[PDB]
């Protein structure tokens, strides 16, 4: 069985780590 | 050994994280390693009960 | 279709992201990710392989599954209508195992097949990411991470993993 903990809610950040 | 047992872990093309065992034929005994829930190779085991039994 | 269709317990979670736990190996840990959105709990199969969640006292079985498109919903059927446009940039919301979720800016390439296309994101996180979401500029999720390939140089590349919504 498995469970969950909550992390993060979902958002672009304009600031996010580049580069792929 | 059988041969498979002589190979190093895989943790494969997929990035979950499970914790398996693997035979470590140098050290003669079952290690951890991470599996990354895809493609698994034949030296990975849910038990070290069973990984022993299979390549020790 | 059926005229009764048999119900499963609601996914009872607030929306966002989660990490996804399992009893194994030296007790509990992190085997990878997954993203509420709706009522319905969505992460990759190789993730879960079907298994229940629990939560609130409850067990959460699978609504939908696919092991062909590594993809799979807890509480109802999958409800991430975005679909990836090629040439936009994507952010992946990766959640490591033992880190803060950080947010990566990638350009997608893609991986041929005789079906279609499917985007392609160059990004090498930790094992446990599997299920972190990809989204647009507009903070909805166009597939998931973590179904990939190990390419000739040791690199990694992932899939966007995605289906329509139901």
């Amino acid at each position: 069985d498995l469970t969950v903990e909550k992390a993060a809610d979902v958002t672009w950040e304009e600031e996010a780590e580049q580069t792929g | 050994r059988p041969d498979f047992c002589l190979e190093p872990p895989y943790t494969g093309p997929c990035k979950a994280r499970i914790i398996r065992y693997f035979y470590n034929a140098k050290a003669g005994l079952c290690q951890t390693f991470v599996y990354g829930g895809c493609r698994a190779k034949r030296n990975n085991f849910k038990s070290a009960e069973d990984c022993m039994r299979t390549c020790g | 279709d059926v005229p009764s269709p048999p119900e499963t317990q609601k996914a009872e979670l607030e929306e966002g992201v989660y990490r996804i736990k399992q009893q194994g190996i030296f007790g509990k840990t992190q085997v990878g990710v997954g993203v509420q959105k709706e009522g319905v709990f969505h992460t990759m199969w190789h993730v879960t392989r079907g298994a229940v969640l629990t939560h609130n006292g409850k067990r959460l079985e699978p609504n939908w599954a696919s092991v062909k498109k590594d993809l799979i919903s807890y509480g109802g059927g999958w409800r991430l209508s975005a679909q990836w446009q090629k040439g936009e940039e994507v952010q992946v919301i990766a959640v490591e195992p033992g880190k803060n979720p950080k947010n990566f800016q990638t350009m997608p390439g893609t991986f041929q097949t005789t079906t279609g296309e499917i985007g392609a994101i160059a990004l090498d996180f930790k094992p446990g990411t599997s299920g972190s979401p990809i989204i647009n500029r507009e903070g909805k999720v166009v597939g998931l991470y973590g179904n990939g390939v190990v390419t000739k140089n040791g690199g990694y590349v992932s899939g966007i993993a995605q289906t329509n919504a139901e």
